């Protein structure tokens, strides 16, 4: 079957933001068009990438790909939010020994000062300006709701919350 | 008609290696003006300092004057960002201008507070209002978006909105909105909603009846005594403790009339170490209004107090 | 024999936002010396400017003469963080001065702060100390260097210096160093300085004596009468004011020992309406307490009381 890849791979986005979804799997059929599925209606895209621009809070939702296979493309699901700091996360079911790149992100590119990450109630870590938290061997317990508390404009801001959990492979 | 007088500021350059002196001179500085009567007053923050804290000198050179006034400051006050102004008065005309601590980068975000109503407003007044304050919103381009509502769903009344530019650059907003007494009293609450292109998503603040228990005020009023230096100055205080809830208006009342709230400064409330909260209020008196009549009354207003929302208490600064 | 003019470097402005102007003027003040032939050279990082570039002029008062003179500077220069150097030649020997763009004491979003003496711990005590804490730093290895010096190069103690990271993830350190009663008296300046491998450059903070005006404090202390039904508690009421600097220390004494500061509470110092500032001190006691001693002590400490820096006054409740 082909998967989804979103560019940029992030799954939480801003209102506003754009992104573009391309899928793709083993070239077994050649390639010649492909069907969207938004929430369960088709999409009136034929591409094989689309490119989600200006995102609306009605962007949200359930996403679908397919070709002129027999069997559909899982259902990757975006989140748009409106709000001051939204801790990004690459992806959430991860399988150990995978990269795992977490951001906590402002509004239009703002840059968020003290920023601070918790994972399951204590500091993982804290840097001065906006960093990556970036680790390689995710371990069983890696798994956690994670926030991120920073300081945008010098007010305080913290996101909202987001459960990630691994699993062995 | 006369030849326009100019203000502007110098001060003190910090060293070599970037740090400041450990005083900052502050030099205002007003170019030539037709010679007449002329006051330099610094503020601090909006705030009158004492003129000992500064001086002043006038020279004349030929048909024009020229001014400079000198404010001396710690460096703490330099570098704890607050701002000063100096204002000049020249002919019955002001002038001014305003400096604070500079710096490489300004960042600032808009913030929102919301009041309660005074309970002198609620039961003297008989016009409660509430008001919300945005400040330190940043200069873009467009009108903010101030909306009331209540959580019931009922109407709310016209309200009162002014933009004010401060002296730090930034764009105050107040806005006034009239509540009812019985709406007020009986729980309600109401809801500031600020709205604007620029903003991520919209701040919200609300404010209702504290639910906390009710206790009455107790109130002590008391006068200093009479020493030396000290002799037309007879500087009066009022206790008021053991309060639920804390919200509380002061007031002092001589001889019919209630004094501005200016002439008198008042803590914040604190709590006890057991049960309410308490503040002071401080009034500062004259020989001429004592000698008029020597009773003063300190007057609480609070929404535990009996029979009518009001507590007062006499003192006699001779007895 | 030789005559050393002085020299001292002012600036223009930037505005109430903190942005600079489109130029920057620079005046250079040789102010009150013996009159002779004077020349005046700008530098910017130690090449001589062109003569067009500033102005120089020259008046006398008395016997005593004074010269100025005027550079004018694009902001970009201004901002490039050159180096610039007033350089006054008089009867041939050279006096110099400079200065360079500032630095804004906040580099890595860090913080420090510097405390002074207590009142308390200086005059009662003999044992004052200050305190340096910076917070908001990073916990990666690499130990701070801490560092303590006075501007004069005379020696100081060795300070407690202890490290902790928070429960918010960042690490606090703090620093206590005693200091000399004279000292600090005299008008000595303390400087914290603060390194860490990861700020781009060294941190500094300085604290020093009140450059004001000095005034002992007037205390006055109360009992509040009984209140029907509390017949076992009572409040005492110390007011305290039109004392200069603001800095100052209050206990309270029972039975000639001071009791426990959680004991009571006070306010901080706030300005009068005039000359000084004030607090207020609430303490509440019981019938035990009184009964055992009913007199209880008010105790101001401060700089400029006299003879040592003490002054109290006690109240019975009783009468
Ligand atoms: C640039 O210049 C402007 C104006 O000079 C500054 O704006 C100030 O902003 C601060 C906060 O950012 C304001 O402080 C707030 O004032 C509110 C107004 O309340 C007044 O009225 C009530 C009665 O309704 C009185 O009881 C009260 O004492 C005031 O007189 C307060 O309600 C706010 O209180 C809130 O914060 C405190 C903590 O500080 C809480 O304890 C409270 O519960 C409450 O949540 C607050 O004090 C200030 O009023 C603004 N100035 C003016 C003139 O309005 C900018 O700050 C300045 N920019 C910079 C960078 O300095
Ligand atoms: C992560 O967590 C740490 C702690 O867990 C936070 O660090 C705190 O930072 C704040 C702000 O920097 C600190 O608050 C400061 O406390 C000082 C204590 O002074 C003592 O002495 C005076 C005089 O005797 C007392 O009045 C006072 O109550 C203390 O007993 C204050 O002096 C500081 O004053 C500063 O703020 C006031 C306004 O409130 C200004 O007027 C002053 O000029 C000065 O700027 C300040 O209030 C706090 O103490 C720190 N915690 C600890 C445990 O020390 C980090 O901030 C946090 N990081 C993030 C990103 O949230
Ligand atoms: C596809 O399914 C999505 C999830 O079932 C759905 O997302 C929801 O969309 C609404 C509005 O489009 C969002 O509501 C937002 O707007 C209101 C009004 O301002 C706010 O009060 C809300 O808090 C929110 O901001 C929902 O939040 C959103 N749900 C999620 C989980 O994001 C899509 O609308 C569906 N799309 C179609 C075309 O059916
Ligand atoms: C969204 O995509 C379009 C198409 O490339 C682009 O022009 C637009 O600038 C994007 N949105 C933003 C906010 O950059
Ligand atoms: C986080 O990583 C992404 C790519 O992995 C990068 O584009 C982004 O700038 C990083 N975040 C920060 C704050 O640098
Ligand atoms: C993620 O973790 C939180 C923390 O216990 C949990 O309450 C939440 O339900 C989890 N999310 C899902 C989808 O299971």
């Amino acid at each position: 079957k082909p998967k989804v890849s979103l560019n940029p791979p992030w799954n939480r986005i801003f209102k506003g933001e754009n992104v573009t979804l391309t899928c793709n799997g083993n070239n077994f059929f050649e390639v010649s068009s492909t069907k969207w599925f938004h929430n369960g209606s088709l999409s009136e895209e034929t591409n094989s990438s689309l490119n989600i621009v200006n995102a609306k809070f009605e962007d949200s939702g359930e996403y679908k790909c397919q070709h002129q296979q027999v069997n559909e493309s899982e259902p990757v699901y975006l989140e748009v939010f409106s709000d001051w700091l939204l801790l990004q996360a690459s992806a959430e079911v991860v399988m150990e020994g995978q990269p795992l790149f977490l951001r906590c992100h402002g509004w239009r590119n703002w840059d968020v000062y003290k920023v601070i990450y918790y994972k399951d109630g204590e500091a993982l870590k804290y840097w001065y300006e906006n960093h990556n938290i970036s680790i390689t061997n995710a371990t069983v317990e890696d798994s956690g709701t994670y926030y991120c508390t920073g300081k945008v404009w010098q007010l305080d801001y913290e996101s909202e919350p987001l459960n990630i959990t691994v699993i062995k492979a | 008609d006369f030849t326009p007088p100019t203000v502007k500021i110098l001060q003190s350059s910090c060293d070599g290696g970037g740090h400041f002196p450990p005083t900052i001179q502050l030099l205002c500085l007003v170019s030539g003006y037709t010679p007449g009567t002329i006051n330099i007053t610094w503020l601090e923050d909006g705030q009158v300092m004492d003129v000992d804290l500064s001086t002043a000198s006038t020279t004349q050179e030929g048909e024009l004057a020229s001014t400079q006034s000198e404010l001396t400051l710690s460096q703490k006050h330099w570098l704890s960002d607050r701002t000063y102004t100096c204002q000049v008065t020249y002919q019955g005309h002001t002038f001014e201008d305003s400096t604070k601590k500079c710096a490489d980068s300004n960042p600032r975000g808009v913030s929102a507070y919301l009041s309660r109503p005074s309970p002198f407003d609620l039961f003297i007044r008989k016009s409660p209002t509430i008001t919300c304050l945005v400040v330190d919103l940043a200069p873009s381009k467009g009108t903010v978006n101030l909306t009331w509502s209540r959580a019931s769903g009922k109407p709310v009344n016209h309200s009162t909105r002014k933009e004010e530019k401060q002296r730090n650059g930034t764009l105050t907003v107040t806005s006034t909105l009239p509540v009812g007494t019985r709406d007020w009293i009986e729980g309600e609450t109401y809801q500031c909603r600020v709205t604007h292109p620029h903003l991520p998503r919209a701040l919200m603040r609300s404010t209702t009846k504290t639910s906390g228990p009710r206790a009455a005020p107790e109130v002590y009023a008391f006068a200093t005594p009479e020493w030396p230096g000290s002799r037309d100055k007879r500087t009066l205080a009022c206790l008021i403790q053991n309060f639920m809830p804390e919200d509380i208006s002061v007031q002092w009342l001589h001889n019919e009339v209630q004094l501005p709230d200016a002439r008198h400064s008042t803590t914040q409330p604190r709590k006890t170490k057991g049960s309410g909260f308490f503040v002071f209020s401080r009034l500062e008196v004259t020989r001429a209004e004592w000698e008029q009549k020597d009773e003063f009354i300190c007057r609480a207003v609070h929404e535990a107090a009996s029979p009518s929302q009001t507590v007062q208490r006499a003192v006699s600064s001779v007895a």
